[PDB]
């Protein structure tokens, strides 16, 4: 009966409307590089106001 | 294309198969698919059954035997008509009845041990036979004419993982390693292809209070082979000498290239070789994947490789010199064909 | 056997449809979109703070939403709330069970949870009446050991377990409102989302499964790994997530595309992954390792921006402040290193 | 001639060797946090004791030997002798302390961890160092160690160690012989325990060899370095006209080498050696 | 104000540091223990004679029963490596059956060969020795033929002068112990060892046996550290 629940689980993911990887990758890269002028992990020491040093 | 047919004798029961080099990359293996052609003009036995055997040898201490009944449709299984079989049915005609052997991970690679001169009549090692027969009963002796075998091999190729750089270091030993004396031998990579040299670098320091003689770089073959219980074997593959120039307080940083090749180890007894279909001139044995690096449990032939670096001291007297005064390290590597 | 064979046939057909959908997103890979981005400046983060207050090894940690207070759980029965700025202690909480594999910090900074082999996800009330922090309402617990738990809010919490089922709790009543089942092996970690409406969970079945907290339908299963998934964290856009694995991989998945975007490796690393996190923009995909080091992977180049050091043991936890100001590494050496 | 120049190079080599070894082990301890351990505190104290001598005793003694005319003065003669005695006594007593620590870690295994903590280790180390100070710098700098040398000590060129019998016996038994007895008992006990463990292993999983090859390095290098010196001291104090100044100095110097050997004796373990190799670049 | 806040924070830091130094002092003196088994293997009276704090000879120990042990045992193995021993219970009357003895051997090999457990020594306990004797006295089941490895391991030359025994029982006991001894000597790490020991339904002695084996483990670890062994 486990396969009967497995087919129900796969049915929910069998009706998806996924998008192509070109649009997804372009959107991800563009968006998460546009809102990227804050990260102090990269671009270290934004100013003397580095709170941990 | 070029399906390999065998044309079993008496003009009956021809068997066709695809590639005879079924591949086991790390785990999982291509099923042994094909079509057996049986003309139903006699039907004396009314039952044709094809079997696959992983028999080990030098008789026939078998490993895994499976049987398939195919003259009746055998409605229990519904294996799809393979890409080869879809056209094979049309090519062979009406009497093309398919067969497929889906083999789980059961037996190791088909590695045949090197026969000795005046000690070779048949193959000796691990091989698959794939017998076919037409018998009414289950285990009656067919032999005779309508019995056909077809030697197939399972081989493993190079995985897409170079691996780390093998390193080792030893520091002390009986009345030999006393003042600082360490070996920092390393390797280049973990995957090598047959006929391609392997290089090793040494970083001995010799800060000791006694001199050391020339080193001896060697390649070992750790062929773990046994059927009844377990055993272990270790035979040389290639070796190279060195020079007697290491002085106290001198960091020798030489590099050496060794090429394991079969042109010289022709007379070595027990040197494992890759699968031989019919007494052919094969290559050296390729190292196997040891139970996907998770189980370390085997039931057949294991071939593994490791280099060795030995150092001589040439002790000089009675001050506790005549003892175990040799330092050595071992670096494993996997020597495989590429694909 | 007819029913089982039919079920297997439909499962094979559904798998064929799923792989067809995944492969239909082949207009490109992240190699055509790999150019025009300047290579990241070599990231050599230096330990700004070394939090040395724990006795036993460390498993998990979670920064507060104020980007100041970080919690940490140990096997000495201690759950210490540090002040990352002043490297001091604020609260140390004894645990009823010595072994714990998780901890969390409430989004409002009011509660802190834990959990471990005791099958108990104890919730603590930091804003006490007049004294030490008390165990508020120990959740009933699943049939397997708890692995990770994160807060939806102060009133709702979602927990993961080794019982193959994650569940969404309700601290007010203490009883599960819904339970998410469908995995095969033990669930190792989960991660919420910026919209706080969906969460995934990578299990021993080597399959990251997206979950919807409304009715519990596993909308998409993000398979692709060969070893069990140890840790997952959502992308800052709430649109992707990177899953670490024992096979030294850090494959990134996309919810919209529903397949792998990268596989992260260096052909030298053989140890698995212990924890994963992202920077504010997600460009610095962080990753701990079993070989006492942490490698900072670019989200687009797949080449490490730098390698961490220090901890002489498995780095079992990894976090980034909500403000992204710095990252915090914890390991089995009972020392928390803060890498600016 | 060639004797003086030949000594001039070997003394320099030995002082650089001891200084470099001790400073290398001290930096290895200081660099990695994983190198901080309860026994590593004793190792660090021993390294400091054997290191301070490397820079403040060996060069001055080498200068005296090369040119036996102490021009540094009559006060720096006394100060140098004081730090000489302090450094050697601290080295021997720290060898004894490390030995007794390893003895307690075997005879009292369940009590070792809560008996020898960081506070207890610091108290023990301070108590050993202050005992060394109380017999090196109080007597020498306050002149409780003193007929033939009455004119020499007044003469501001000669710094020759003419210690009276009382201070000679007291300093010898305080610095070397008592730690020798303690370390002998300690290592007899640990050798017996190792033999018993080997016997248990042989009886259970069986299908002297290893204790000797470590006991020898730990309990015989220090012996062959110091014991001849600390017996020639009693020989030359009990009765004169027995040993000469040159042989006295030679035994002293062959004793000086254990403080440069002991990083190798007490730090050839992979956990510290990994950090040591990490210091290569 | 801000200085006052910093002073208050420092006072809190000191208070927690002291209350945690006390915990460290009491924690270092307590050595952990892993109480293991195979379900119905016989970890029944051992857990009482899942916290099991007990102090023998003025040193405290506590064993932690794993609980359930559904599958993928390595998931919770990764936490139990700071312990000093793994009290692993073995059924020794389940030779016939599944082959629960073979499953116990396999899981013992798994525990032995984990990389994160490649330092922690496991103490054995072959339970149901009275049940083993009762089973072997009649011998309706083949003594060990279900485990066909018994074909040459007859007399290990290890004398067992225990009174009220039987030679077949002693031979079977030696085989069963060696079944784990081979796996123990397979990996020569030198830090973790094996302590195969006999138990019973009526034991009344393991309160001393676990203490002695833990003492041996600690001494062996210290000896390995100091290079004396
Ligand atoms: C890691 O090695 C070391 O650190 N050993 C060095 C070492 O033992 N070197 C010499 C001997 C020596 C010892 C003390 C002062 C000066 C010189 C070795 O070249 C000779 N030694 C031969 C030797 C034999 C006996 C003894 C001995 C005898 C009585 C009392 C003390 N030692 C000394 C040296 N060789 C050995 O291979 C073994 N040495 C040893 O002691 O063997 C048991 C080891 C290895 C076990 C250390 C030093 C301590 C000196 C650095
Ligand atoms: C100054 C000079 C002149 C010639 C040769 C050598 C030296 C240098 C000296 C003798 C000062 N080294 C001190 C020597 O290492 C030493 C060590 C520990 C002791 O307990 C004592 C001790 O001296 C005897 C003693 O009474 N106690």
């Amino acid at each position: 009966a486990q396969a009967r629940k497995l087919v129900e689980q796969l049915k929910m993911e069998a009706n998806i409307d996924r998008i192509k990887v070109s649009k997804a990758a372009a959107d991800l890269m563009a968006y998460c590089e546009a809102h990227a002028k804050e990260d102090p992990l990269l671009t270290p020491v934004p100013a003397s106001e580095n709170p941990f040093r | 294309t070029r399906v390999f047919k065998k044309a079993s004798p008496n003009g009956k029961l021809t068997v066709y198969l695809g590639k005879r080099d079924f591949v086991d990359h790390i785990d999982l293996v291509d099923p042994v698919d094909g079509v057996v052609l049986v003309d139903p003009e006699y039907l004396k036995e009314r039952r044709v059954y094809v079997t696959l055997t992983c028999a080990f040898r030098y008789f026939r201490k078998d490993l895994f035997v499976a049987n398939v009944q195919s003259f009746p449709p055998a409605p229990e299984d519904k294996k799809p008509l393979t890409r080869l079989q879809e056209r094979l049915i049309k090519k062979l005609g009406e009497h093309a009845y398919p067969f497929t052997f889906e083999i789980p991970p059961n037996l190791p690679c088909s590695v045949t041990l090197q026969p000795g001169p005046e000690d070779t009549g048949k193959a000796c090692g691990v091989d698959y036979e794939v017998k076919a027969f037409c018998a009414e009963n289950l285990e009656e002796k067919i032999h005779k004419r309508n019995s056909v075998r077809l030697v197939i091999r399972k081989v493993q190729y190079a995985p897409e993982r170079p691996g780390p750089q093998p390193t080792a270091e030893t520091t002390r030993q009986f009345l030999m390693s006393d003042k600082p004396l360490h070996l920092e031998a390393s390797l280049d990579k973990e995957i090598y292809y047959h006929g391609e040299p392997i290089s090793v670098n040494v970083h001995v320091t010799n800060n000791t209070n006694k001199t050391v003689k020339k080193i001896k770089i060697s390649v070992r073959q750790y062929a773990d082979i046994c059927l009844f219980n377990t055993a272990q074997y270790k035979c040389p593959v290639a070796m190279e000498e060195a020079d007697d120039t290491v002085a106290p307080s001198s960091t020798f940083c030489k590099v050496y290239t060794l090429t394991p090749f079969l042109a010289n180890n022709r007379e070595k007894r027990g040197l494992a070789l890759d699968g031989k279909l019919k007494h052919e001139d094969t290559n050296l044995a390729s190292s196997t994947l040891l139970r996907e690096g998770a189980n370390r449990e085997i039931l057949g032939i294991i071939v593994s490789y490791k280099v060795k670096v030995k150092l001589v001291v040439s002790r000089g007297g009675l001050l506790g010199d005549l003892a175990s005064s040799d330092v050595a390290v071992e670096l494993p590597f996997t020597l495989m064909h590429p694909k | 056997q007819s029913e089982l064979d039919q079920l297997r046939q439909e499962a094979e057909q559904l798998k064929n449809q799923i792989r067809d959908a995944r492969k239909a997103c082949a207009d490109a890979t992240l190699s055509q979109i790999t150019n025009n981005i300047d290579p990241v400046g070599r990231i050599q983060m230096r330990t700004r703070r070394t939090l040395r207050g724990h006795l036993a090894k460390i498993y998990a940690m979670h920064w507060g939403t104020d980007s100041r207070l970080l919690v940490s759980a140990s096997q000495d029965g201690k759950l210490i709330i540090w002040d990352s700025y002043t490297t001091n202690k604020v609260h140390a909480i004894p645990l009823r069970s010595s072994w714990v594999m998780t901890c969390a910090y409430a989004p409002s900074g009011n509660y802190v949870a834990c959990g471990g082999l005791d099958n108990i996800c104890s919730i603590y009330n930091l804003k006490t009446r007049e004294g030490n922090v008390r165990v508020s309402r120990e959740l009933a617990g699943h049939t397997g050991y708890l692995s990770c738990c994160r807060f939806l809010d102060d009133n709702q919490i979602v927990t993961s377990s080794g019982d193959t089922t994650c569940a969404l709790w309700d601290i007010e009543t203490g009883q599960q409102t819904t339970t998410f089942t469908g995995h095969t092996g033990d669930v190792m970690s989960l991660s919420l989302a910026p919209d706080t409406r969906l969460f995934v969970s990578g299990a021993c079945d080597a399959s990251a499964k997206l979950w919807d907290v409304r009715e519990g339908m596993c909308r998409q299963t993000f398979t692709g790994h060969e070893s069990d998934i140890n840790a997952i964290c959502f992308f800052p856009n709430g649109n992707a997530f990177a899953t670490g694995s024992d096979d030294a991989t850090c494959r990134l998945f996309d919810l919209r595309a529903d397949q792998e975007l990268m596989t992260y490796s260096h052909d030298n690393i053989i140890c698995g992954i212990t924890s994963v996190s992202f920077s504010k923009s997600g460009r610095l995909l962080l990753a701990g390792y079993d070989d006492f080091n942490c490698n900072v992977w670019d989200a687009l180049k797949a080449d490490r921006a730098g390698v961490l050091a220090g901890h002489d043991n498995r780095v079992s936890c990894l976090g980034v402040t909500d403000d992204g100001m710095a990252v915090a590494t914890g390991s089995w050496d009972s020392f928390l290193k803060i890498w600016n | 001639e060639v004797w003086v120049v030949g000594m001039g190079i070997v003394m320099s080599l030995i002082v650089l060797a001891i200084v470099f070894g001790n400073v290398l082990v001290i930096t290895a301890i200081a660099k990695f946090e994983r190198l901080q351990t309860v026994t590593n505190y004793f190792i660090t104290s021993l390294a400091c004791a054997d290191l301070v001598m490397g820079l403040a005793v060996v060069p001055f003694g080498a200068a005296h030997i090369l040119m036996k005319m102490w021009t540094f003065g009559n006060f720096w003669c006394e100060f140098w002798t004081s730090i000489d005695v302090l450094c050697v006594t601290a080295s021997i007593e720290t060898l004894c302390v490390i030995a007794v620590d390893r003895y307690f870690a075997i005879t009292s295994p369940f009590k070792y961890q809560s008996l020898l903590t960081k506070n207890k280790a610091r108290v023990i180390i301070l108590m050993v160092w202050i005992v060394s100070g109380l017999t090196s710098f109080l007597p020498i700098q306050m002149h409780w160690y003193r007929q033939e040398a009455i004119n020499c000590y007044a003469n501001e060129t000669c710094c020759d160690f003419f210690t009276n019998q009382a201070y000679a016996i007291a300093s010898s038994i305080v610095s070397f012989y008592v730690p020798l007895v303690i370390m002998v008992f300690v290592y007899s006990r640990v050798f017996q325990e190792a033999k018993r463990q080997l016997q248990k292993i042989d009886k259970s999983e069986g299908r002297e060899h290893k204790a000797l090859r470590t006991l020898s390095v730990i309990m015989g290098t220090f012996t062959l370095c110091w014991l001849p010196f600390f017996i020639v001291n009693i020989v030359h104090v009990i009765q004169d006209n027995l040993i000469r100044k040159e042989v006295y100095i030679l035994l002293n110097w062959i004793g000086y080498v254990n403080s440069g050997f002991n990083p190798l004796i007490y730090c050839r373990s992979p956990d510290f050696r990994i950090a040591f190799q990490e210091l290569l670049c | 104000d801000q200085r006052n806040e910093e002073k208050a924070q420092r006072e809190a830091n000191k208070k927690i540091e002291k209350q945690l130094q006390k915990d460290k002092q009491v924690y270092r003196a307590t050595h952990r223990l892993l109480l293991l088994g195979a379900g119905e293997s016989g970890k029944s009276t051992i857990v009482k004679q899942f916290e099991t704090k007990f102090q023998v000879d003025k040193v405290n120990f506590h064993m932690f029963d794993v609980g359930g042990q559904r599958d993928e045992r390595r998931k919770w193995i990764q936490c139990f490596n700071d312990v000093t021993a793994i009290i692993f219970v073995v059924a020794s009357s389940s030779y016939n059956m599944t082959n629960r003895l073979q499953e116990a051997l396999n899981l013992f090999k798994s525990i032995w060969n984990n990389r994160w457990l490649r330092t922690i020594s496991v103490i054995l306990f072959l339970n149901k020795q009275d049940l083993l004797a009762e089973k072997v006295l009649a011998g309706k089941s083949k003594i060990e033929d279900y485990f066909p490895e018994f074909a040459r391991y007859t007399t290990p030359e290890d004398a067992t002068p225990e009174p009220g025994e039987d030679p077949r029982v002693t031979r079977a006991k030696y085989f069963i112990r060696d079944e784990f001894l081979r796996i123990s000597t397979a990996s020569g790490d030198g830090r973790h060892y094996c302590y195969p020991h006999f138990t019973c339904a009526v034991d009344t002695e393991n309160i001393r046996r676990v203490f002695n084996d833990c003492r041996d483990i600690i001494q062996r670890m210290h000896l390995r550290q100091y290079e004396l062994l």
